[PDB]
Formats: structure tokens, C-alpha cells, sequence
RNA sequence: AAAUAUGUAAGAAGUCCUUGUUACUUAAUUGAACGUGGACAUUUGAAUGAAGAGCUUUUAGUGGGCCAUUUUUGGUAAGC
RNA sequence: GGAAUACUGCCAGCUGGGACUGAGGACUGCGACGUAAGUCAAGGAUGCUGGCAUAAUGGUUAUAUGCCGCCCGUCUUGAAACACGGACCAAGGAGUCUAACGUCUAUGCGAGUGUUUGGGUGUAAAACCCAUACGCGUAAUGAAAGUGAACGUAGGUUGGGGCCUCGCAAGAGGUGCACAAUCGACCGAUCCUGAUGUCUUCGGAUGGAUUUGAGUAAGAGCAUAGCUGUUGGGACCCGAAAG
RNA sequence: GAAAUUGUUGAAAGGGAAGGGCAUUUGAUCAGA
């Protein structure tokens, strides 16, 4: 009779989407990315600061 | 036969209501409203009159008291929604206010109340008169003078 | 009924149903088939081709009875034939005792030769026979006799 | 504002209900109706969309038809079923026993099939004896062969029986009929 | 494309199961690394105005 | 004796089943998602890393948003706009992008905002304005049972499976987008940022690609 | 020699294999047309859409038009 | 070299204030929490409290204020028009009936149908009953003389609802009315061919054809009634100058 | 014993028309529980 939003209504967003109760759990919104240190070739930075 | 009567009549039976999902959940009151903290009253006839706040009541109503020896308030409820909640705090520890409920408010001054108004002020007097000019405070009404502006003021 | 008539449902609306721009106006084409040469030709040749000239000869005084000849093809033959008798007629099919067929007697004067008959035999009296209905009478073992 | 791809509030054009206001068709009505809803028997569906249909929509149908039909391979023993009047037909002389459902029976037709040892049932014995149509044929009668249909369509090189009153020579058979005339069609 | 078609669905049907039978539209490009060993990239710049006539 | 508790027990199993089923599912949707972006941003650092340059796949989806009302409209782009579900104003669908519809983008231009949808975007789109066509009867996916009894036929369980099904552009994407009923969006909540639609997004106006802006235009539409 | 516009096709009424009819056609069972029998349904052979598709009857009003962008003719031009 | 921050984007992160709405009316569903019982924000508002108990709310009406609002009808591409009719009011005032019809629909009967010209009868213009005819239909075609509708399971092919068999089903097969397309067959007309025979000029078998018919191919019509449309009628109403 | 039109009384409004729509104030009036 009433169509009640998800997004809201963490009832709904529940009935749907059993893997919700997990996401807010774990934090999935909020992931850490593993850290990486590749550097841009020189000739890419030469490129780009090229006039 | 002045109208020629319908074919068919409605049934002369209510319904029951469907069930309803609506708990009576407890009121959050906003962190303001602490007891002993010194309200502001909006609206009634001790309007702009400064009060003390005491037990939150079932009802959701706040007990508040003057005290009645300080400006004439006697202990009362109001709506929270009706007071403001100033940056001024009395002690409401040793004043005893589990006697007072939505019961003891149920509708020529009984002289119950009488004395449970002295107990309750002497109990909050003395409290209030280590601060100075607190007493004289709350003997004050409040108003707004030219200028003021609520949506700036801090109480 | 006049109350079941759109005319009942026209009462407020001015042009009655006959439009503003192209009135109700008299005869605005002419009168009955005016102008079906010059102005009603598209509708006339259309649904009514053949309609101006003559295609043949003509024949004073002529009389109808002359020509009247009622035709009856063989697929009824047996309708003429009583309800009752019909069946005994049906059943024992034999040369003799055939029965007898007086079709100008039931109203036609033409016998024609449509249908298939059971094959049992009829005697037909006719005014006129088709070839194929006199023969499909007499293969069925039946004959047909001219009347007037 | 909608971009509507197709006429809005458009009926869907089919019958719904008979037009007729007789009550026993309005009854068969209602029984079928029933039987359609809650059997899932496309024999009942189309027999509650008969119903409704108008009388040319319901030509009648012969003895002769459904001799022709029960002639069919299989069908000597199914029971005939016409949703309009069954009439009779004395070009035939060898009728077969079965069993007939109709709408209405010719005196004629109701004769012969009894004489030929077989039933003229109405539709809701019909109904009773095979709720969802079981072993039934259905049979219908020559729409297109009504009188009016011959001049549907009337045009130059149609061939459609031009609408006319008294036929004969010197009725539209000279100017637009024959290329001794002006030309032919 | 019939007769390719009868040639894949009999080799299909031979070897696996696999039809993709169905012409589809050009497809949106897939990625691709795009190297500058050679191709170090020049810089263009708008040209002024000029009459040349 | 009872066909009463011997059924309900029975069907509350099933739909434990099903909510597990929908569950491992979605985490390795997340899973998914999560590996390609990861792949994406690490293949961009690496082509920077060895001096290329990582041309990134072309988009295969877009969101279409009909911007202009229905007044005026020639012929051939008001067909397109039609065959594109999009018959009212601020009516949206998803486009698999080819050549064949970016041809018909191209034609319906200037009446229409499109781009390129953010997971976040089709996620929120189909929770709050989703609704599958069912007899037609635009019918709101509001449980996971609808979704299953018209696109389970094709692998579509939940609407975490339709989601899928949309951004990445699966083998039953036709059947699933057309599932979806054309969604009704709203005008944005904070304008849209010209003081002039019809023009295009390029030229300061709103029609047109505005590729990665469709998903904060679409948001405020939500 | 464009752009725009425009014809056709994108399959089961299809494709392949064998062989029956003929007064047509061939030097000729040569071919033509129509068939019999046999094989091939997940994508039955692009995309998108499809308040469905097809069909019929019968009748109303209308048959003064005008305007805007763009193409364009006469005219100096015109709210021509 | 190590950070920060901006910008952009994501969170099924938390949370405050404001507004509109409360449709539905036993249960049924999907969920959530809970160990389970049960509970819940989960297929649409309930709980607590106050005043009033009547002009207080509300309705009506006049007026005031804010904003808006040209005179209807008509012809017209275009009317508020410096286009026409209208000073006002009452009453009257314009698509009717009929003969014959088209389509559609309802009804009765159905290869038939129509009792009502007339007769019988009557409680007397009613109702009831009826013979022979006649009308239309059941045969068409041709100018006419005239001839006149089954090779066949009243045909073949394709599609075809429904039904039948098998199958859990999907589907496959059989039968396929209506209807559609097409190829045939039959009847009449036209053009050819011209057998037995013979009043030797009649007869017209048999076989044909880029020809033709408003035809046959297991009949649908007849009657009554209704809307709408048609024609003649004063013919929707009023109107000439004329003869 | 209608209306047009008119007299008297009562009420109300009125700076170059009047009439009308939405909403509310005010006055008058009134049904419902
Ligand atoms: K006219
Ligand atoms: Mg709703
Ligand atoms: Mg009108
Ligand atoms: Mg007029
Ligand atoms: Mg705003
Ligand atoms: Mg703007
Ligand atoms: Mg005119
Ligand atoms: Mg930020
Ligand atoms: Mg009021
Ligand atoms: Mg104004
Ligand atoms: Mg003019
Ligand atoms: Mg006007
Ligand atoms: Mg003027
Ligand atoms: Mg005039
Ligand atoms: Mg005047
Ligand atoms: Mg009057
Ligand atoms: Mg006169
Ligand atoms: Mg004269
Ligand atoms: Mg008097
Ligand atoms: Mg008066």
C-alpha cells in the first residue's frame, strides 16, 4: 500500500539486501586501500610540466 | 412510496482497525534539559518567570518549582517545548521528587501540595543561595528588550 | 423515439451537429441524382458502373408470366415428397412403385441438377429438365416425364 | 505532459457482455464466466467470447455442417458444439448419431438429430457433462457469406455487387459495365 | 552470413557449446596501454592569424 | 491433518535459502567491484610507472535523462526519444552503449542530458525509483520476489542482481533494463547549474554528454 | 561531387540433401515452377521499442487557412 | 624527502532543526532483533494531554483588502474590436413525420419467412384465430434465343482458434470450423474445336482459352423494432429580386 | 398573481462604470454533533 525507500527505512534497506547487515558491519563504505609507491616515469612528469 | 427505496443497504457494522505497528517509545529530550537547570518559561501565566527543573515525568512533562518562595512558582509540570533551557544549574541532588508523577497533578490549595512545596524549596534555597545573585535571578522575569535577538542570545 | 434521437443531445450546441463553417444549407449539390454526369461522377462511376446508356433491346408489353419457370435443383427433390412417406420412400428403392413427382403441381417448372439424390428411383414430372439433372435422375434409376 | 505512443483511454474494442437482454444467455453468461475464470480451459474461454457475439457474428450452423464435421477423422464421437442456432439442412439423407449443443435448434434440426438417435443438449448440460469442453468441437457458420458482405468493398475492379434495388437489363449494366459503353469498370 | 552461420552451428555443435550466432553493433573500444617509447608526445599550440593572399 | 505449519515452516526455509543465496551473491558483487576498480586505479599507476599512458575502456553505459518537454519536437528525434522510453521530462533509462544507440543519442541531443552511471547512481536509482513492468503495471520492487518471478528466469534474483545485471552490461542487460520501468526523476533539488538548459552541457548549457557529471545532476533528480 | 533525405535485405514462407508432375523449356531428366521425403529451435541468425497485432463496416465535420525557423520563387520591398 | 590541505568522488557512516501528508481498516506478506518466547520503525498513525460544547470551527451572504478578470453570440487565418445581432422581461420559438432504402444492433422463426388485402371472432378501431395467394429468400448468367451449378471424403497447398493422443512439463503428432492467400473443379456469357446421328442442314458430344459474370463449391434469409446515414417531400427554422 | 419596471422601509457600499475568480478580515445569518 505505501512504497518505503531504502536508503532509508534500514528495515527495508534489510529486507532487501541481506549483505547490508554486513557492509555496515565490516565498514565497506570506508575501506582502507593498501598502500603502493610506483612513480611516474620521468618522461611522464617531463610531459606534463611541458610548456 | 416518496422515494423509491434502494436496492441493496449498507451494512450497519464498524470494522475493527487493522493493527497498528506505533510502540510508545520514550522521549528524547535535548541534552539542554539536565534537572537543576534553570528554565526559561515561554508561555502560561508565569510566562518569562525563571524556574528550576526538576524529575522528567511519564507524561513527558518537566516538574519544574520556583522555588514558590523565591518568585511565586509553585512545583508544576510545563512542556519542555515551552521552556528555554539557560547555561544555569542549581544542585538537585537531596531534593526528593520521586513523589511527584502524572497522578499527583490529576485535577482549595491542598495542603499537601503546601507542604510539599516547603520541603522542596528549602531543599533548593539552599542550594541557590551559593550563588551569588542566583536567587535574585530567578526572582526576575525574563523579557526581551530592543534589539535582542534569540536567534543570537545565549541563555 | 424521439428521446433516444442525438437530436435531444444537440439542444445547446448552435450548429445542431451540422457544423459552423459548412452549414445546413438546402440542396447544396442539387436535387435527388442532379449532376451525376458532371459533378456526382466520381461517385457515380464508382459503386454505380453501368448506370447511364442503354445495354440492349427493348420489348413492349412484355408480361412476366410468360417467362415464369420456378426452378428447383435435385439436392431438394425429396422435400416435395411428404414428410411421412419420405422414409418408406427412402428405404425399399425399387423400379416399381417409384414415387411420382408432380413438380408443376409444388410450383416449378424447371427441374435443375445442383445437388446428389439417394439412389433410389423417382419418377419426375417437370415442364423443363436440366441435362445433368435428368441425368443424374436416371442414373439414381429414376425417369422424367414431361407435363405441360 | 506525456508523449503518448498510443491513443489514451482507447476501449478494447471486443464485447465484454452480450448485447442481448435475455436473461437465460445472461445466465449461460455468468456460468461461463465462472468456468473460464476458474477452470483454465481454452474451450471455456471461447465459448464465454461466443456468448457475447452479435447475430451475424453467430451465422447459423447446419446439420449438414456438422455431419461434414463429425466426417472428420476422430471426431464421429466428440459432441458438436455450436454457440448460435443450429438449423436443418434436407439436402442431407444420411444424418449420424451424436450429440449436439447449441444455443437454439431449428424444429428441423432438433427432428433430425433425434430421429438419427442422437441429443440436443443445452450449454450449461454441456457444461455439466464436460467442464473444460473435454472431446467438444466447435463449429461456427459462413460469416462471409451474409448478404451485405457482397457489396463490402464495392469499387472499380472489385467485383462487388453493386447496391441496387431492382436488377435487370437497363439497371447498371451499360456505361462503366461493358467496353461497348465507354469502358468497363 | 547464412552459410557461415550453418558452417559455425555444425562446427559448434562438432566441437562444444557455443553458438554467438547474432551480428552485433560495434562495441565500445576495450582499454588498451598506449606506450611513448619513439612516440614521446608533441605539443601543439593554436596558430596565429594570417592572410597569406 | 493440519497443511498449515507444514507449509509456512517449509516456505520460511525457502526464503532462508533464497536470503542466503542472495547474500553470498551480493558479497561477491562487492567482491567484484571492488577487484576492478582496485585493477583499474593500479593499471593506471603502472602505465605511469613504465612511461605510457593507460587509455581506459570505453564506457558500455549511459544514463539517459529526457530534459525538454514534449512540445515541439520534430519528428525523428521524438521517434528516438519514444524507442528510448523516454516520452516525459525528466524521464531517464539506461543505454547500452553501442553504435547503434549512440547514433540515436546523437540524434536526441539537445532534449536530453546524458552520462556515464556511477555504481553509487544506479544503486540509489533503482532502490528509491525502481519498478519492473509486470502486465506493465508498473509495479515498485519493494521485495526481492518480484524481481525473482519476472527475471529469475534469467539468473536475476534480487535487486542487488538487477543492479549488477545494469553496470556491468551482462548478457541479459536488454531483458532486465527493459524490466525496469522508465525512472521518474524529479527537477534537481539544487537547479542545474545554468541559467540555461538547452544548450549544450559543453557551451554552459545542460543537454548533451556531460559524462561524469550525470551522476551529481542525476543525484539531485533522485 | 557531398550533407540531409531515399529503395532493398538482415531467415523456418529459411538453408541444405534426395527425387515426382508437366502439354512449358532443353540436343538431352537440360532447366523452370510446384511438390513428396530427410536434416537443422539455448543467439530462429543486428539495435531499440512495442497500454499488442491484424481485419472490417459505417458514418460526422472538413475541403477559405494562417504563423515561426530553415530551403526557396516573383517583387525595390511589404504585416506582399 | 616526509606530510598536510584543497578539489572531486564514495559510505548499506552518525546525527539536529522545519514543512506537508496519516490513504488503508481482523489475520494472512517480506523482513529485523532475539537462543527461544516473543518484540519491532517490517504489506499506510498511534499514544498522552488541554480548552470549548457553541456560532467557537464551519457554511451562506454583504462588504473590505491583495492579485487577477475586456461583451456575449456569430462569420472568420485572425474579435474586446472603430465587424454584425442584442434596451429590458415574460410566454412562444427551429433536424420533424412519412415512402423507399445502406450499415449496425436486438428479437422471433429459419430454407424458409411475413396473422392484421381479406375472412372468423370479439368484453368491439383492442385482443384472439385463419385459407388461398402474394412479396422477399432458396440460382445464376446472357442483349436475347437460351442454358443452368460435385473428378474428388464438395478438391490441393499455407496459416488457423478449439478439440484429441503422448508428455510432469516444455513441446511433438492428429483433426482442424470461421476466416485469410493461392492453385484448381463446376454453372452462365464470349471465342475456338466439331463425335454418333441426320428433314443435309439440323444437332452439339468431347476437348480447349493471358476472355467474361453482382455465380456453385452442406443454403441465411424473412419479418418486426431501434440509433445513425440517404433520397423525395415545406423537410431544421425565418428570408428574396421574380414567375 | 411571476419577471421586466417602480414606491416605501430596512441593511450595506460608493474619488472617471458596475458586475466576476482565488483567499481571508469584519458584520449579519444558519445547519450539523
Ligand atoms: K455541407
Ligand atoms: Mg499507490
Ligand atoms: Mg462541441
Ligand atoms: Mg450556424
Ligand atoms: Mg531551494
Ligand atoms: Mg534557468
Ligand atoms: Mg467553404
Ligand atoms: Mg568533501
Ligand atoms: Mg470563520
Ligand atoms: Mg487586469
Ligand atoms: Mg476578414
Ligand atoms: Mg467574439
Ligand atoms: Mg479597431
Ligand atoms: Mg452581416
Ligand atoms: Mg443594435
Ligand atoms: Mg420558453
Ligand atoms: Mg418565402
Ligand atoms: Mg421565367
Ligand atoms: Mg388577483
Ligand atoms: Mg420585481
Amino acid at each position: 500500500v505505501l512504497k518505503k525507500n531504502p536508503l532509508k527505512n534500514k528495515q527495508v534497506l534489510l529486507r532487501l539486501n541481506p549483505y547490508a547487515k554486513v557492509f555496515a558491519a565490516e565498514k565497506l563504505g570506508s575501506k582502507k586501500a593498501e598502500k603502493t609507491g610506483t612513480k611516474p616515469a620521468a618522461v611522464f612528469t617531463e610531459t606534463l610540466k611541458h610548456d | 412510496s416518496a422515494q423509491k427505496a434502494p436496492k441493496w443497504y449498507p451494512s450497519e457494522d464498524v470494522a475493527a482497525l487493522k493493527k497498528t505497528r506505533k510502540a510508545a517509545r520514550p522521549q528524547k529530550l535535548r541534552a539542554s534539559l539536565v534537572p537543576g537547570t534553570v528554565l526559561i518559561l515561554l508561555a502560561g501565566r508565569f510566562r518569562g518567570k525563571r524556574v528550576v527543573y526538576l524529575k522528567h515525568l511519564e507524561d513527558n512533562t518537566l516538574l519544574i518549582s520556583g522555588p514558590f518562595k523565591v518568585n511565586g512558582v509553585p512545583l508544576r509540570r510545563v512542556n519542555a517545548r515551552y521552556v528555554i533551557a539557560t547555561s544555569t544549574k542549581v544542585s538537585v541532588e537531596g531534593v526528593n521528587v520521586e513523589k511527584f508523577n502524572v497522578e499527583y497533578f490529576a485535577k482549595e490549595i491542598k495542603a499537601e501540595r503546601v507542604e510539599d512545596q516547603k520541603v522542596v524549596d528549602k531543599a533548593l534555597i539552599a542550594e541557590i543561595k551559593k550563588t551569588p545573585l542566583l536567587k535574585q535571578y530567578l526572582s526576575a522575569s525574563f523579557s526581551l528588550k530592543n534589539g535582542d535577538k534569540p536567534h543570537m542570545l545565549k541563555f | 423515439p424521439s428521446r433516444f434521437t442525438k437530436t435531444r443531445k444537440h439542444r445547446g450546441h448552435v450548429s445542431a451537429g451540422k457544423g459552423r463553417i459548412g452549414k445546413h444549407r438546402k440542396h447544396p449539390g442539387g436535387r435527388g441524382m442532379a449532376g451525376g454526369q458532371h459533378h456526382h461522377r466520381i461517385n457515380m462511376d464508382k459503386y454505380h458502373p453501368g448506370y447511364f446508356g442503354k445495354v440492349g433491346m427493348r420489348y413492349f408489353h412484355k408480361q412476366q408470366a410468360h417467362f415464369w419457370k420456378p426452378v428447383l435443383n435435385l439436392d431438394k427433390l425429396w422435400t416435395l415428397i411428404p414428410e411421412d412417406k419420405r422414409d418408406q420412400y427412402l428405404k425399399s428403392a425399387s423400379k416399381e412403385t417409384a414415387p411420382v413427382i408432380d413438380t408443376l403441381a409444388a410450383g416449378y417448372g424447371k427441374i435443375l441438377g445442383k445437388g446428389r439424390i439417394p439412389n433410389v428411383p423417382v419418377i419426375v414430372k417437370a415442364r423443363f429438365v436440366s441435362k445433368l439433372a435428368e441425368e443424374k435422375i436416371r442414373a439414381a434409376g429414376g425417369v422424367v416425364e414431361l407435363i405441360a | 505532459g506525456i508523449d503518448h505512443t498510443s491513443k489514451q483511454h482507447k476501449r478494447s474494442g471486443h464485447r465484454t457482455a452480450p448485447k442481448s437482454d435475455n436473461v437465460y444467455l445472461k445466465l449461460l453468461v455468468k456460468l461461463y464466466t465462472f468456468l473460464a475464470r476458474r477452470t483454465d480451459a481454452p474451450f471455456n474461454k471461447v465459448v464465454l467470447k461466443a456468448l457475447f457475439l452479435s447475430k451475424i457474428n453467430r451465422p447459423p450452423v447446419s446439420v449438414s455442417r456438422i455431419a461434414r464435421a463429425l466426417k472428420q477423422e476422430g471426431a464421429a464421437n466428440k459432441t458438436v458444439v455450436v454457440v448460435g442456432t443450429v438449423t436443418d439442412d434436407a439436402r442431407i439423407f444420411e444424418f449420424p448419431k451424436t450429440t449436439v449443443a447449441a444455443l437454439r435448434f431449428t424444429a428441423g434440426a432438433r427432428a433430425k438429430i433425434v430421429k438419427a438417435g442422437g441429443e440436443c443438449i443445452t450449454l450449461d448440460q454441456l457444461a455439466v457433462r464436460a467442464p473444460k469442453g473435454q472431446n467438444t468441437l466447435i463449429l461456427r457458420g459462413p460469416r462471409n457469406s451474409r448478404e451485405a458482405v457482397r457489396h463490402f468493398g464495392m469499387g472499380p475492379h472489385k467485383g462487388k455487387a453493386p447496391r441496387i434495388l431492382s436488377t435487370g437489363r437497363k439497371f447498371e449494366r451499360a456505361r462503366g459495365r461493358r467496353r461497348s459503353k465507354g469502358f468497363k469498370v | 552470413r547464412v552459410k557461415a552461420n550453418a558452417a559455425k552451428r555444425a562446427e559448434a555443435k562438432a566441437q562444444g557449446v557455443a553458438v554467438q550466432l547474432k551480428r552485433q553493433p560495434a562495441q565500445p573500444r576495450e582499454s588498451r596501454i598506449v606506450s611513448t617509447e619513439g612516440n614521446v608526445p608533441q605539443t601543439l599550440a593554436p596558430v596565429p592569424y594570417e592572410t597569406f593572399i | 491433518a493440519e497443511q498449515v505449519a507444514a507449509e509456512r515452516a517449509a516456505r520460511k526455509a525457502a526464503n532462508k535459502e533464497k536470503r542466503a543465496i542472495i547474500l553470498e551473491r551480493n558479497a561477491a558483487y562487492q567482491k567484484e567491484y571492488e577487484t576492478a576498480e582496485r585493477n583499474i586505479i593500479q593499471a593506471k599507476r603502472d602505465a605511469k610507472a613504465a612511461g605510457s599512458y593507460y587509455v581506459e575502456a570505453q564506457h558500455k553505459l549511459v544514463f539517459v535523462v529526457r530534459i525538454k518537454g514534449i512540445n515541439k519536437i520534430p519528428p525523428k528525434p521524438r521517434k528516438v526519444l519514444q524507442l528510448l522510453r523516454l516520452t516525459r521530462i525528466n524521464s531517464g533509462t539506461f543505454v547500452k552503449v553501442t553504435k547503434a544507440t549512440l547514433e540515436l543519442l546523437k540524434l536526441i541531443e539537445p532534449y536530453v542530458a546524458y552520462g556515464y552511471p556511477s555504481y553509487s547512481t544506479i544503486r540509489q536509482l533503482v532502490y528509491k525509483r525502481g519498478f519492473g513492468k509486470i502486465n506493465k503495471q508498473r509495479v515498485p520492487l519493494s521485495d526481492n520476489a518480484i524481481i525473482e518471478a519476472n527475471l529469475g528466469k534469467y539468473g536475476i534474483l534480487s535487486i542487488d542482481d538487477l543492479i549488477h545485471e545494469i553496470i556491468t552490461v551482462g548478457p541479459h542487460f536488454k531483458q532486465a533494463n527493459n524490466f525496469l520501468w522508465p525512472f521518474k526523476l524529479s527537477n534537481p533539488s539544487g537547479g542545474w547549474g545554468v541559467p540555461r538548459k538547452f544548450k549544450h552541457f559543453i557551451q554552459g548549457g545542460s543537454f548533451g554528454n556531460r559524462e561524469e557529471f550525470i551522476n551529481k545532476l542525476v543525484k539531485s533528480m533522485n
